[PDB]
C-alpha cells in the first residue's frame, strides 16, 4: 500500500491553522478598513 | 474644538483637537459625521413625566413708561 502526499509542502509551515487565520484576518481587515474610509470619504464629498 | 477620552474615573481629558477648515461648502462633515456615528449628549435629562407646579396669572399694567425708563 501507497502513500502519495499531494500536499504541495502545506506540512512545513509552522502553525498552519494559525497562520491561515492570520492571513484572513489581515485581508478582511483591510477590505472592511478601505470599504468603510471610502465610504466616509464619499460622505464627507456629498455634504461638503 | 477639543476632543477628550474618558478615563477609568469617568474624567473625560483632552488628548486631541478636531480642526476642520474649509471654504465653499454644502455643509459641516464633521457634524454629519459625529452624528451618524457616535452618540448626542444631551445634558437635559426629560422625567418619566413631566410635573405640574401652578398655573398663575399676571396682570399686564396699563402703561409701560416704569418699566421702559426702569
Amino acid at each position: 500500500p501507497v502513500m502519495a502526499d499531494l500536499n504541495g509542502g502545506l506540512q512545513f509551515v509552522p502553525e498552519l491553522k494559525e497562520f491561515t487565520a492570520k492571513l484572513r484576518k489581515e485581508l478582511v481587515e483591510t477590505s472592511e478598513v478601505r470599504k468603510a474610509v471610502s465610504i466616509e470619504t464619499a460622505l464627507e464629498h456629498k455634504v461638503v | 474644538g477639543p476632543i477628550k477620552v474618558e478615563l477609568p474615573t469617568k474624567e473625560t481629558v483632552e488628548i486631541g483637537i478636531v480642526d476642520y477648515e474649509a471654504g465653499a461648502s454644502h455643509g459641516n462633515p464633521v457634524v454629519d459625521f459625529l452624528k451618524r456615528n457616535g452618540s448626542t449628549l444631551e445634558q437635559k435629562v426629560n422625567l418619566e413625566n413631566p410635573i405640574p407646579i401652578a398655573v398663575l396669572d399676571s396682570y399686564t399694567p396699563s402703561t409701560n413708561e416704569p418699566y421702559a425708563r426702569v
